[PDB]
């Protein structure tokens, strides 16, 4: 065959639907697999269609329409682990395995009480912490690039049922303070920043 | 299921280099993929069964040995800088069956280099809670940052009291590049360890950031001043206060 | 008219000096189209329409894909023999195809074989295989284990299969698609004393379908036809015949709708 | 359960004494694979033979088409030799002349 597209990135919410979409245009058709592969780790088998209709498998379901030459993986009730980029592939007449590109799926987690603010952490022999913001809450790079910063980063303080947006900022220079570490970014107006 | 190593390589441009891949499912079929970001997996080169091997859509620079039944080894014969990427084998029971789903090995992270000569472990620092967000919420973020590493093969862990924790934990997915117009730019990775303000409160907790870095190994020779970038962990940690 | 394109693998164990452990050839109707063995380890065109239009690619593809499943034929043999407690040399054969019928319809086989006898049918309706006996039994199980598997045999018997033969059909459709009227003629002859032979002969035509009958004042029809087998000529038509021994007798052919009668 | 070869000799073309013709052997309905076959002229075996690779029936036996270009004469006697492991010996099958 020639083509398989899926879109590059897709983002929902915690708790919610996604549906990841994938088109084919290939020289014969035996069978549409989705696989799931996490970030760093091997890919792993999730699904097989080659006739039209739905199966399910727990959270994920996949769909094909042979005629519309598409298919779905579905996830329900998304959770933070399902974060991942999932992979489309099709088998053309010649058994031959053609890849989309992938998909990597960003889940949003939802937060309940958002605090946002930025602190400063101190060497333990520096650097900028922004934190607790709500998920729709975007972090952008910086412009002075002796100035880092980076993604936001999910963590989930499993005891006391607690997840947390944070992105790291620092750097060497001297002008570089937490005030204004995060100035390229739409930060939330009530933003706490300690002195 | 599927063995296939080593996790990790650097080679100097003009290097041989074998990657071994076993698999004991009895299957049929095996392959090798290189994954390069933005595009789907490609095929260097497969085996439909023992016996017979065939090029697949990137085979130039490459050549494989169909050992037995159980072992596909994958050889560069001269590596080249094109050839860093991420390498898999996978098996499947047959071809030329639909349904049949690929097993996939762990992947082999192979960087291919000019010159060994700006190969870096990181420095490691911890940073502190912060005293204004334990009084605000109670809770407290240490922070870990792997600085000035390359090539990009590192893998930061936690551990308090010297048992490794996940709980709490977030570490960035992708470095990123500390001269990022430069082709050959070293990388820094940041992570999060958030207690509860008790817990960091405790003089008798430890807590300790790990980064294992993947670079040299004894054959490669080095006469640098500097220490030879051999692969390695490093530190760096803090006590409750 | 009606097409059909089908595979066929016949491998066989121990096999004596000069035979192939594993041979499989394609068809197109009655033209072989393909051609595999364990002794080139290559798949080659075996009609020259066929050549022309399938690159290279083709052929290095499904050469890698036929030396896999002659491995997969061995250890089916294999396993075959220890079920029914067998040793030396047995065979096993499977065909698989589809045809695209006259008004469209399509069918779809897949069927194997054991020592030159059907062992498994593969009934792509219901998605299960239809077992001889006890031993072909245990592997319909397997084999029935895998849904999707099943699923994926469905579709390539009832989509790629018949793409694949639309795909042919149109290479060669100089051949398959030609049509070489018969020439018919009727010989009469006293045979054992009293006895009158009537033959009504064909030859020369393409394709081999042929319909031939003899029919006794213009309504009933004869009874005790003798056959003749529809035989290749040798320079690509076919030949046949119907046969029978104080009314009015004529041969009856069709072929490639048109009608013929000889009347005697 | 073996399976013996069907055995058919026969002219291309209706035969005619000293008209250039082909003479075809179709041997059919075997089982297992393994065959020899010769066309003979006068109880020789005819050199430049012809012949198609094994074919298979939906019935799982299997067939082969041997032939030569000939012109028939009235002195001349064809035949088709064929060997199978359901035959004792080898099986000389005599054309009967297009009769
Ligand atoms: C040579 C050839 C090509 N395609 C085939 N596909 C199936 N399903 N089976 C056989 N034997 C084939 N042979
Ligand atoms: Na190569
Ligand atoms: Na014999």
């Amino acid at each position: 065959g020639q083509n398989i597209d899926q879109p590059t990135e897709m983002t929902a919410t915690e708790g919610a639907i996604v549906q990841i979409n994938c088109t084919y245009q290939t020289s014969g058709f035996n069978g549409l697999f989705w696989y799931q592969q996490h970030a760093g780790e091997a890919p792993t088998f999730l699904s097989y269609n080659v006739l039209d209709g739905l199966e399910e498998k727990g959270r994920f379901s996949s769909f094909l329409s042979r005629s519309k030459g598409y298919s779905y993986l579905l996830l329900k009730e998304l959770q933070m682990k399902d974060s991942a980029s999932y992979l489309c592939a099709v088998k053309d007449s010649n058994y031959q395995l053609i890849w989309g590109a992938g998909t990597k799926l960003i889940i949003k987690p939802d937060i309940q009480n958002p605090d946002p603010a930025v602190y400063q952490l101190r060497d333990s022999k520096s650097v900028c912490l922004f934190t607790d913001f709500d998920s729709q809450t975007n972090v952008s790079q910086s412009k002075d690039s002796d100035v880092y910063i980076t993604d936001k980063c999910v963590l989930d303080m499993r005891s006391m049922d607690f997840k947390s947006n944070s992105a790291v900022a620092w750097s060497n220079k001297s002008d570089f303070a937490c005030a204004n570490a995060f100035n390229n970014s739409i930060i939330p107006e009530d933003t706490f920043f300690p002195s | 299921g599927v063995t296939q190593t080593p996790k990790f390589q650097v080679l100097k441009t003009g290097q041989s280099m074998t990657l071994q891949c076993a698999q004991d499912m009895n299957h049929n079929s095996m392959y090798w993929y290189r994954q390069d970001p933005g595009m789907g997996l490609r095929l260097i080169y497969y085996s439909a069964s023992e016996g017979t091997t065939d090029k697949g859509e990137v085979p130039n620079g490459y050549n494989v040995s169909r050992l037995n039944k159980r072992e596909f080894s994958l050889r560069l014969e001269s590596a080249a800088p094109s050839q860093t990427s991420v390498y898999f084998c996978a098996s499947s029971v047959w071809t030329g069956e639909g349904s049949g789903e690929l097993f996939f090995g762990e992947g082999s992270r192979l960087t291919v280099l000019e010159d060994l000569k700006n190969v870096f472990p990181p420095e490691v620092a911890v940073f502190e809670p912060s005293e204004a967000e334990i009084s605000h919420t109670q809770k407290a973020t240490l922070v870990c940052l792997a600085t000035g590493f390359y090539p990009d093969h590192v893998e930061l862990s936690w551990w308090v009291n010297g048992k490794e924790v996940h709980s709490g934990v977030c570490t960035d997915p992708q470095p990123l590049k500390e001269q990022p117009a430069l082709n050959d730019s070293r990388y820094a990775l940041s992570s999060r360890l958030r207690v509860s303000a008790t817990f960091w409160q405790n003089p008798r907790n430890h807590f300790r950031c790990q980064v294992q870095f993947y670079g040299l190994s004894e054959n490669d020779e080095w006469t640098q001043d500097r220490a030879k970038p051999v692969t390695q962990i490093v530190s760096a940690e803090a006590w409750g206060r | 008219r009606t097409h059909s394109l089908r595979y066929f693998r016949l491998g066989v164990s121990d096999p004596i000096h000069g035979v192939p452990e594993f041979i499989s050839v394609g068809y197109v109707d009655s033209h072989p189209i393909t051609t595999y063995d364990s002794v080139t380890r290559q798949k080659e065109p075996r009609a020259p329409w066929m050549a022309e239009n399938l690159a290279p690619d083709h052929w290095e593809r499904y050469t890698q894909l036929l030396r896999g499943w002659q491995q997969m034929f061995k250890v089916e043999l294999k396993r075959l023999q220890r079920h029914y407690n067998h040793s030396g040399s047995h065979t096993y054969q499977r065909m698989i195809g589809c045809e695209l019928l006259e008004d469209g319809s399509t069918t779809g086989f897949l069927q194997y074989a054991y020592d030159g006898q059907d062992f498994l049918i593969f009934n792509k309706d219901t998605l299960s295989w239809l077992a001889v006996d006890n031993v072909a039994h245990t592997i319909k199980q397997a084999w029935e284990a895998n849904q999707h598997e099943l699923l994926y045999q469905k579709n390539w018997l009832e989509e790629e299969c018949i793409a694949w033969l639309k795909r042919f059909l149109e290479y060669g459709k100089d051949t398959l698609q030609r049509t070489e009227p018969p020439l018919v003629r009727v010989n009469r002859k006293e045979t054992f004393p009293g006895v009158t032979a009537l033959f009504c002969k064909a030859h020369g035509f393409y394709p081999p379908e042929i319909y031939m009958t003899w029919m006794k004042n213009g309504e009933e029809i004869v009874q005790e036809i003798d056959y003749g087998d529809i035989l290749p000529s040798g320079d690509g038509t076919y030949q046949a015949w119907a046969s029978i021994e104080s009314n009015l007798y004529s041969c009856h052919v069709e072929h490639s709708g048109v009608h013929m009668v000889l009347q005697v | 359960i073996q399976r013996t070869p069907k055995i058919q000799v026969y002219s291309r073309h209706p035969a005619e004494n000293g008209k250039s013709n082909f003479l075809n052997c179709y041997v059919s309905g075997f089982h297992p694979s393994d065959i020899e076959v010769d066309l003979l002229k006068n109880g020789e075996r005819i050199e430049k033979v012809e012949h198609s690779d094994l074919s298979f029936s939906k019935d799982w036996s299997f067939y082969l088409l041997y032939y030569t270009e000939f012109t028939p004469t009235e002195k001349d006697e064809y035949a088709c030799r064929v060997n199978h492991v359901t035959l004792s010996q080898p099986k000389i099958v005599k054309w009967d002349r297009d009769m």
